[PDB]
């Protein structure tokens, strides 16, 4: 376990655990090494082995088959008081929160490419039976050479279901008004709300709401110049009534979403 | 205007 990887410096820590940069010695592959304390684990799941693992491990295995816009789980290990997760590490990389901090409001062409890739990654999770429950710019990595976005941190996720959720541990300022008001939500429509928050974040340079009262107020003020078509998509994603929000298909068929850049064009035009 | 990270988990 400590002989398969060379351990580098802390990339960060927080509600997810402590995450370290690392190198797989078998082939010098860059990895990220995440430690989670068993005592902090809320939801437990099981896999085919019937082995009892954190839910986060269950969800990562379900989305890690094949290529996608999700950071893949390469291995994991159980220790006395913790689990250790070996995850992909793009290099060079910046998370979308720091990217928006340094660059400000993104050009619509660039927000379109990013938002499209986030939609494809979330659709992939949903195809695999996985609800992420914490979509935000902090949980998105940008591979700056390939121009590809990658979703991280499934620590608040769940199996996707069609009945109501009554628990939530994701980020409150991205959570929907029906959660704020009634402590209930359905998975896809709550995901769509957080994608509205994220899109506003990208084209305006910060999220629209900080306080419960703004979240349930249903008023979107645009602080940057944003095209009418983009404003319409955002306001649709942020409809107060869940049933009034677009499906993923309606988002991707929206007129603002047409003629997206390829990932490599995005890197060359905006990131190199 | 103050932009900040927000915790979860
Ligand atoms: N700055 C960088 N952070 C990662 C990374 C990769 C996977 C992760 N899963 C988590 O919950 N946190 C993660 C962080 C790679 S480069």
């Amino acid at each position: 376990l400590e002989s398969q990887y060379q351990v580098g410096p802390l990339l960060g820590s927080g509600g997810f655990g402590s995450v370290y940069s690392g190198i797989r010695v078998s082939d010098n592959l860059p990895v990220a090494i995440k430690h989670v304390e068993k005592d902090r684990i809320s939801d437990w799941g099981e896999l085919p082995n019937g082995t009892r693992v954190p839910m986060e491990v269950v969800l990562l295995k379900k989305v890690s088959s094949g290529f996608s816009g999700v950071i893949r789980l390469l291995d994991w290990f159980e220790r006395p008081d913790s689990f250790v997760l070996i995850l992909e590490r793009p290099e060079p990389v910046q998370d979308l929160f720091d990217f928006i901090t340094e660059r400000g409001a993104l050009q619509e062409e660039l927000a379109r490419s990013f938002f499209w890739q986030v939609l494809e990654a979330v659709r992939h999770c949903h195809n695999c039976g996985v609800l992420h429950r914490d979509i935000k710019d902090e949980n998105i990595l940008i591979d700056l050479n390939r121009g590809e976005l990658k979703l991280i941190d499934f620590g608040s996720g769940a199996l996707l279901k069609d009945t109501v959720y009554t628990d939530f541990d994701g980020t409150r300022v991205y959570s929907p008004p029906e959660w704020i008001r009634y402590h209930r939500y359905h998975g896809r429509s709550a995901a769509v709300w957080s994608l509205g928050i994220l899109l506003y974040d990208m084209v305006c340079g910060d999220i629209p709401f900080e306080h419960d009262e703004e979240i349930i107020g249903g008023q979107v003020f645009f602080r940057q110049r944003v095209s009418s078509e983009c404003q319409h998509l955002i306001r649709w994603c942020l409809a107060l009534r869940p049933s009034d929000r677009p499906t993923f298909e309606e988002i991707q068929n929206h007129p603002w979403m047409q003629d997206v850049l390829l990932p490599q064009e995005t890197a060359e035009i905006h990131l190199h | 205007r103050k932009r900040r990270r927000h915790p979860s988990g």
